[PDB]
């Protein structure tokens, strides 16, 4: 989280938190009251947004469910949908957390090294998270959309 | 003048180094007293744990003979 | 500043600006108006603040203005008041920047060596900064007084 | 690109290069070399093994390097000595 | 490196003055232009890769740089581009977030001409590629935020050439 | 290391559970009190050396520790003990800010016990110094952060003992 | 490390004895199987990526290891497990080509089991993966060198267990 | 001492004692008896030197013995003269050793941090050591006084 | 040997076996027949080669058989001939191994300290090795003789 | 390291009183033993190689250890043993000049047994070589330094065994 | 020299000279006239020392002047005597300097490789230096003879 990111820098430089660092640590909490319902709203759709994004993604890329495709079969499709659910859970975790910490530390550092022995399309995950961000914002208002858009941008900005 | 004889393991969890990542992940080595603190802080910063530390070289009294 | 501390931090990893960093930069630009107003209010009352702080300092530590004192004499006292004005200027710079980065480079790094060479009481200078903090917080509303005094306490802690 | 279309064309090129040669060792050589292209092409993900990121500090920028760029280099001879097994010890030891 | 906030403080500290009306007006202008910059930074991010591909197709590819002899002739020379680029983005996205040339002169555009002269690397080609990226980002970002992004891209191209 | 927030995230990611009412209750309970944590951390940072001074004066010095035959005897050992004093204070502040002793376990208590055993450090004296730290810090910060500051000093004392 | 020739040479040097008839038979026994070792090593090295890809499908994936709470869970741990598998395959190739587990004991096995104990990695899972790689290698290499390839994977599994 | 310094210098180079190194040891062992006489003289005159040094220090720097001074009262002044006694003992140890290794390992390394923590004037302590040197110079022969003054000046420079 | 050096260098390169190193492996396995043939061809005449090399060494260097030399005495001459037999064992080891790895580890590293402590002429031992070169070459075919002569000349360089 | 003067300094420093008449007597005795100490050290440094030569000829060479199947076999191992012998001689001279065996313990005697057991180096033969150097120095140096030379020579043997 | 050693160590540790280093400098400057007289005696007796040194070396090792000897021939022996004069001059340099930096930089660093290049017996050269030590100490009083003997033994130990 933000506290972890600040304390890591402080301990790396061997010093207390800074006079501009506490101003950010306090501003990270005052919007937490609003943000709690923002990440909450995506929480009770978690088995629905991914379910719809399957219908947004494997018709866009039909080779994912074609004989030369990686997601042929009901169980193979289930794996891709479970991966989408994992990414949705992680992005919600980071939304509740602050900085990129929850997603980067768990399911972002080593995507290419995983898929290197997995044969799963990174350019397909690009559109997958594009559609996830596309469908997860209309549940929110524009005020919440402004507090949700950058949190969605990091996946398609990192895997690239 | 004295060297601590210690053993420890340090895992790298940000880069996944991909060549002979075994000798640099578990080691025993004599480290000087003046450099022991900076050596041991690195293991804690990276995330590994120190398994044991030993005086080895010097006596507990200190006073004269400490310098080097 | 906050912008420098945020952009260069997301440049040491070879990534774009973090979705966690497309925030507190935001609160900084939001509170920039209040920061500018507070800095202007401190700047208008620079002479009164310096004069009253020097008065309080010379009462509380009268040994400095004695014959065996570093600041004994009319022009050695003028130099002490000039140093107090310098630190008030640095505090205003820190307030506008939103971080103690500029004040740190301008008037803190090596201050121990400079004052030891000149044979000046660093605790006396710190007490002078505290008196300046009291006089400054006497001229401001509670929130703005706390905001200015937080930087003042940074100066007091650093000169130590 | 039709990747499957190109891989079959590569297979045809490999086999047809095989037909020219009499398989002493030279027809095997061409097949092995052209097989390298298809094998190091297919997977989609072992290809492009990330960019080697050089992390920097707050004073200088952090850098990145394409993997293929350093894969065509002199391959970085290194020296590493293995001897923590034991100061006082138990393992195979010996002098190595 | 420097932003507007730090630049005003630095050139008001060298002469030892408090922040006057002009300095407050400059800081006021930056603070008022502090939201479109943040929005355009996020717009440049995510759509970065398509921006690079469009710029490459518009300027670099379909020219001397791709036929035998070019400096982008084979793969890994095509790969040193997209790289090379992603800088000139990344940077100047930093510039149009902490708006000042500064970063572009200290980190990216400094000795780059020497490096390119020692490594081949057609400077006219790599500046035409910069202007293509400028056009594509001006298209993607918006009407008003297309400017100052055009400013930093023009600064990069002019400094390089 | 972890704080209250990332501790909740990891504790739910281990079984793959989305954030529920109980988890959001824990996060709310952490968020409602951290502002007092920020004020207490600022006070401790501003008064770091003074706290070490009073803690040493009350618990260590004016004793046989500073005399010949003591562990704190000689300026080198005195500076070492005061640096350890400062390190304990800073890590206690980090733990109180984070709302979790994970950083204390990972970067303070790991190896400190048998390290002090191999060095001859009086663990009882270090514990007394830590409690003097906690007393001075509780006096300074006030009722708002007194127990939150003191719990991690007690954690350090219990880990050492 | 040592090969068959180096091991016999050292075993005769320690006695200070000239190469005898038995040493000649041992060297000839190594020499008659040299070519098939090169062929099997080339077969492994050519398609090692596909070998590891197939071996990952039989022993570890689609299980609780890849789920939350599993050792191989998360991107970093998954990539580390596959890197370890590639380490095992490459060093098994080296041991097979040298005709001696000495390199495996020197540069793979030493410290490995206590390292996995400290990290919490499943030694049984690693043993199963090593054996599955062993069947894949034995199937690919053919009757000519299947047993010779498999003996070093067996040595690795027995050393780990 | 000289012996440990020469031995460490030889051991670092992994070679036997150079002729100049042996000549140094021979000169030191030949001159040891004069150092022993210096040590016994300073030992039997330890209390008078400390008292006169305290008088000179309190005359030179009244601020240390003052309402706000570091040594105000009886136990503070007792501790100051006690520290002077420790430094006299260290000077005798250095004189007998022929070098400054024991003095360095006992009373100078970390003394800056210790005196900063205690808020004792380091220049005041240096003035006390200088007064101690002036007192000690009035109880020795000229060559012997110079020999002691070398180590006294070493302590003065080290506390700088 | 060859395999040891190839694997060590490839591992230091951090890659699989290169086709180059595979080439040296595939040709060493083939040439091991000729290497072994040279092995027992030298081993059958081990004693005669040593004796003739010693004889022509004695005639070429009367200085080693001198009052200051180490060869006065039948016991000393036997000790020298035993060293020669040791080195013919070493050269046949290197011939069978294909690399000079065993020879270096057995009888060249530290041989300078060997013969400096024992007061033995290293150039004389080199001349004996050259004499032994001639004697061994006299009983071998030209290509085979040159193959053994590579290791003999390497030894001649090694004691230098 | 701690020589005689430093040892007396530490002995009085841990108890915290001034130098006494007993300390004066001890320092005077060590000052009296200075010149013969320097002369003996100079002679040993002059005839360092000769001492190793006679010690080897008396206890090391022409035996089973100087034949195949020995730890002394091979020039590298023999050079390592003679370098260790020179180490013993040099550190014995250092301790002889210092007056205290602290150098002998920390720099030489510390360890030197677990390493020897791990390597397989015989220890009785090494002790015999140390005693061989003992009689060699006994003849090389005068009888004034013979006893103090012998006691430091026996110290290494006692520590090793 | 001693001055160079002390100044070099003080500069390397970035500090002023220690009192022990100053004491060693004082002893070195005190012994200056004695060192100069010893060097004057040696340089006056330079030729006789060389001649009887050559006679002792040739008596001990007649093999060097034997047919297989490095110095076989009148001009080869002249070169041996010239190297002898070189080392005597280096010994005088070291004696006046008070330490072994000039001797080291002039005649030992690389001497092993140079005499290996020339195929000359290093133990024979050391024995010649020992003969010089005997002849030189035969012309000097006991203390000065020991002082010269330290440098001669240093040369012998270095050539090892
Ligand atoms: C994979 C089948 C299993 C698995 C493995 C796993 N390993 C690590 C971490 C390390 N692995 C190594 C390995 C080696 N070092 C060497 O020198 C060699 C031979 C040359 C090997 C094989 C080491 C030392 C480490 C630690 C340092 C590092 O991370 O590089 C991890 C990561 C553990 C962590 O997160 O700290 C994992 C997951 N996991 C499974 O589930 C499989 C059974
Ligand atoms: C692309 C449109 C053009 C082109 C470029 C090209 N560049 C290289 C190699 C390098 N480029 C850089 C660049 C930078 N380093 C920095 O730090 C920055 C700013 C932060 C920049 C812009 C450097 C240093 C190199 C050399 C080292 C490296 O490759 O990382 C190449 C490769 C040249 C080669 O093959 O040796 C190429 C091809 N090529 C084109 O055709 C365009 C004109
Ligand atoms: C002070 C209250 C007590 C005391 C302490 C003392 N400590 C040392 C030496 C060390 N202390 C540490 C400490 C740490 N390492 C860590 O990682 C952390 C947390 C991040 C700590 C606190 C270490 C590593 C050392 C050894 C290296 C060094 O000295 O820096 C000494 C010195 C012992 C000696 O002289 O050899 C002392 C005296 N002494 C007291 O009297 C107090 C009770
Ligand atoms: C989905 C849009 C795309 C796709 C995906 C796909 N994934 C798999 C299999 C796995 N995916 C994972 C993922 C993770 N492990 C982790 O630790 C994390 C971080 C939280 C993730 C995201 C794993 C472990 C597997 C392997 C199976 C397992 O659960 O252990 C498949 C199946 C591949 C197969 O060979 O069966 C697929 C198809 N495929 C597409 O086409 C989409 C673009
Ligand atoms: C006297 C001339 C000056 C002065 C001194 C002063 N000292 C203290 C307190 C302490 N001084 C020491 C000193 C040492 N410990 C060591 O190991 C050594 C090396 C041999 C020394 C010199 C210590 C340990 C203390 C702490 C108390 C204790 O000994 O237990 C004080 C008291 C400070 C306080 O806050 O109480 C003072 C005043 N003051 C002057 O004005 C002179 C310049
Ligand atoms: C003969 C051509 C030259 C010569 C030799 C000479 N050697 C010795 C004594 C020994 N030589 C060795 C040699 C080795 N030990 C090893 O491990 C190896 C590597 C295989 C070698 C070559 C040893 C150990 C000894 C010592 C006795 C022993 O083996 O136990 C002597 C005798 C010296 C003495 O003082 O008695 C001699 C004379 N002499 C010449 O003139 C030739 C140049
Ligand atoms: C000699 C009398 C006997 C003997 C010895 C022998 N030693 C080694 C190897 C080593 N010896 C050391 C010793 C030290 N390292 C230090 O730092 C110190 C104190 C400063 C000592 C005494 C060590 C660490 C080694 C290993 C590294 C090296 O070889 O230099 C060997 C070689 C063993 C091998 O081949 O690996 C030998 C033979 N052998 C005898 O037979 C003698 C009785
Ligand atoms: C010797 C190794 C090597 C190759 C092969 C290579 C290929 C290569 N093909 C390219 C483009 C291109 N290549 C193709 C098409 C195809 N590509 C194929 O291999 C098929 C035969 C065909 C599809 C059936 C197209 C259409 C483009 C333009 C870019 C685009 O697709 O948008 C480019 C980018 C520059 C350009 O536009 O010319 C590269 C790097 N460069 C190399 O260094």
């Amino acid at each position: 989280s933000v506290v972890l990111t600040t304390i890591m820098n402080a301990d790396q430089q061997l010093r207390y938190p800074s006079v501009g660092e506490l101003e950010q640590i306090k501003n990270f909490m005052e919007d937490s009251a609003l943000r709690l319902k923002v990440a909450k709203t995506l929480s009770d759709a978690n088995d629905r947004v991914v379910k719809q994004a399957s219908a947004g993604l494997f018709q866009r890329r039909p080779d994912l469910n074609n004989p030369g495709g990686n997601a042929y079969g009901e169980k193979r499709l289930g794996s891709c949908i479970r991966d989408l659910g994992w990414y949705y859970r992680l992005i919600t975790y980071s939304i509740v957390a602050g900085n990129n910490e929850p997603v980067e530390r768990i399911g972002l550092t080593g995507i290419f090294e995983m898929y290197r022995v997995l044969e799963v399309p990174i350019p397909a995950m690009i559109e997958s998270m594009r559609l996830l961000k596309k469908e997860a914002l209309e549940l929110l208002s524009p005020a919440e959309a402004e507090i949700a858009a950058p949190y969605f941008d990091y996946v398609i900005g990192a895997m690239q | 003048s004295r060297y601590f004889k210690v053993t420890a393991c340090i895992p790298s969890l940000k880069r996944v180094r991909t060549g002979r990542e075994l000798q640099n992940t578990f080691f025993t080595k004599l480290v000087p007293y003046e450099n022991w603190f900076t050596e041991q802080q690195r293991i804690q910063k990276a995330g590994g744990k120190v398994l044991s530390v030993k005086l080895f070289t010097g006596v507990q009294g200190a006073n004269t003979g400490v310098g080097a | 500043s906050v912008l420098t501390k945020a952009i260069v931090n997301a440049d040491a990893e070879a990534r774009y600006l973090s979705p966690g960093e497309l925030d507190r930069i935001k609160s900084f630009v939001a509170s920039g108006e209040r920061r500018l107003r507070i800095a202007q209010t401190l700047t208008e009352a620079r002479e009164r603040i310096v004069k009253q702080a020097g008065d309080q300092l010379f009462q509380i530590r009268p040994d400095v203005v004695s014959p065996g004192g570093n600041a004994y004499g009319e022009k050695m006292t003028a130099l002490c008041l000039r140093d107090l004005d310098y630190y008030l200027r640095l505090v205003t710079y820190g307030i506008v920047a939103g971080d103690v980065t500029p004040i740190e480079e301008i008037g803190i790094i090596g201050v121990k060596e400079m004052y030891n060479s000149l044979q000046t009481p660093i605790p006396a200078v710190a007490e002078g900064v505290r008196a300046m903090k009291n006089v400054a917080t006497s001229l401001l509303s509670g929130d703005d007084a706390a905001e200015a005094g937080f930087y003042f306490d940074y100066l007091v802690g650093a000169m130590q | 690109c039709s990747i499957s279309a190109t891989i079959v064309a590569l297979l045809e090129m490999r086999k047809n290069a095989a037909r020219l040669f009499k398989d002493e060792a030279d027809s095997k050589l061409v097949s092995s070399y052209i097989s390298v292209v298809i094998r190091a092409l297919d997977a989609d993900r072992s290809d492009a093994p990330a960019d080697i990121v050089r992390p920097s500090s707050e004073d200088r920028p952090g850098l990145t390097l394409p993997y293929i760029y350093k894969l065509s280099a002199d391959s970085l001879t290194t020296f590493k000595m293995t001897a923590i097994y034991g100061a006082d010890g138990r393992p195979k030891v010996n002098l190595s | 490196m420097q932003d507007a906030i730090t630049a005003v403080i630095n050139n008001y500290d060298v002469q030892g003055k408090y922040l006057d009306g002009a300095a407050l007006d400059k800081l006021k202008a930056y603070f008022t232009t502090g939201a479109v910059r943040v929005r355009a930074a996020a717009v440049i991010s995510s759509n970065a890769t398509t921006i690079i591909k469009e710029a490459a197709a518009k300027a670099l590819i379909y020219s001397d740089l791709t036929r035998p002899g070019g400096n982008m002739y084979t793969t890994r020379r095509y790969a040193a581009c997209i790289r090379d680029m992603d800088y000139f983005l990344r940077y100047a996205t930093y510039a149009m977030l902490a708006g000042d040339p500064s970063i572009l002169d200290e980190r990216v555009l400094n000795g780059l001409k020497e490096t390119y002269n020692s490594l081949g690397v057609p400077i006219a080609a790599t500046v035409g590629g910069i202007q293509a990226m400028k056009e594509v980002v001006g298209g993607l970002v918006g009407p008003d935020a297309a400017k100052e992004a055009s400013i930093y891209f023009d600064y990069l191209s002019s400094g390089l050439s």
